[PDB]
């Protein structure tokens, strides 16, 4: 029930604080939510918030159409080409964000 | 990138929530839960004593 | 004092406190006890910060 407390409590102060960006962000409707779910149940679970299975990744730069986006690889290789999702070992166990 | 600073502030906003539940509300919220609990608990022992 | 008020002193063990008085604590001032602890806490870190 304290739980229960903590994470409503964390819910009615993240309201304020996330309806601003549902109004500046709707398109990241589905993201936001979900991060606010995330900083809420760590206010009850306690589990530390890892901010980087939760920033946003900017995968490139915003570009203005002129002149547009030209990107030209001479070296095409499917990594280069759609990108590769890197990885991590932790103790040798393979992990990504 | 403006809502890459956005969630930013809100990665920070863990710790207005930890100064939220050390806030003096809260904690007058939650101390008369464990109060109601225990006077419970205390009312169940004293019927069985 | 605030302890004091209500007919209580304020023992301490660490920095974990505990009050000394007739009967159960109000929830108001464990409330404050609570809060006190924890602020104390938050203020440790903040200091090492």
């Amino acid at each position: 029930a304290l739980r229960r407390l903590r994470r409503d409590w964390a819910l009615h102060y993240l309201n304020n604080r996330f309806e601003p960006l549902f109004q500046r962000f709707p398109q990241a409707r589905a993201y936001l939510e979900a991060l606010r779910a995330r900083l809420a149940r760590y206010a009850e679970t306690g589990e530390p918030l890892d901010p980087a299975q939760w920033r946003p990744n900017l995968l490139t730069s915003s570009s203005s159409g002129t002149p547009p986006p030209i990107v030209y690889e001479p070296y095409a290789t499917a990594p280069r080409l759609f990108g590769r999702l890197d990885y991590l070992v932790d103790r040798g166990v393979w992990s990504t964000n | 990138i403006h809502l890459a600073e956005a969630v930013e502030g809100l990665l920070l906003e863990v710790n207005r929530l930890d100064e939220l539940f050390r806030q003096g509300s809260f904690l007058r919220e939650k101390t008369q839960l464990e109060a109601r609990f225990k006077e419970a608990r205390e009312q169940q022992l004293e019927a069985l004593r | 004092r605030e302890a004091q008020e209500a007919g209580f002193a304020l023992s301490t063990n660490g920095e974990r406190l505990e009050l000394t008085g007739p009967g159960p604590v109000p929830a108001e001032l464990s409330a404050r006890l609570e809060e006190v602890t924890l602020g104390s806490l938050a203020a440790s870190a903040e200091l090492e910060v």
